[PDB]
């Protein structure tokens, strides 16, 4: 709806702070970890595909990092 | 059947994260922003020498 | 200072996508679901032979 | 906020259509795709980003979809 695109990185800010800090600032990092503590099956899937393909640690860590967060 | 979706008005201001907020309830008074100045002081007195 | 958050009616109207909607007006009536019945048929007069 | 997390795989579907079928189907999709017209140095970046890892095309071709579809 209207409530994602939530007008982040186009620039304009300054020193005062916005109408959201420390309140919008990590609540994209709080529900993908509830949503990993409330579906830990995609995490662990996840994993084994992220660590199939992929040849270098970095690659599955990327991967894996990607996938876990593309998924809400 | 055609229903209405209701006010999306708590939606918007979460759709507002990163927007300095202004006020013009009285007025349109910004208070952000920055602004260049080249401070010409030739004609400075010290009031007191 | 404080500020309160508008109304998340339309903001949970999205956020009830995908949930079936039922019908809580006059008894909670659902529209939604299977029910799994086993029939058996040994007792059918035809109603024409 | 409320309307992020929402509220789709969770088994519960039946063959009666739900609140938002085919209403939010395709908005993240073309959310996304006017979110690529309007920010189009990510998708360039993002490419050549994903183009220098993973030597493999499949690999090349996975990251470049994941670092784009996790920016909203």
């Amino acid at each position: 709806s209207v409530a994602l695109v939530p007008h982040v990185g186009m620039g304009l800010e300054t020193r005062t702070e916005t109408w959201m800090s420390s309140e919008g600032a990590w609540k994209h990092a709080q529900r993908i970890e509830t949503w990993i503590l409330r579906h830990p099956g995609f995490t662990i899937m996840a994993a084994i595909l992220a660590y199939t393909i992929g040849t270098t640690h970095f690659q599955r860590a990327l991967i894996f990092i990607l996938l876990t967060a593309v998924a809400p | 059947d055609v229903v209405v979706l209701g006010s999306q008005e708590g939606a918007m201001h979460t759709a507002l994260t990163g927007a300095t907020e202004i006020q013009m309830s009285s007025g349109n008074l910004l208070f952000t922003g920055h602004l260049k100045c080249r401070l010409r002081m030739d004609k400075l007195q010290l009031k007191g020498m």
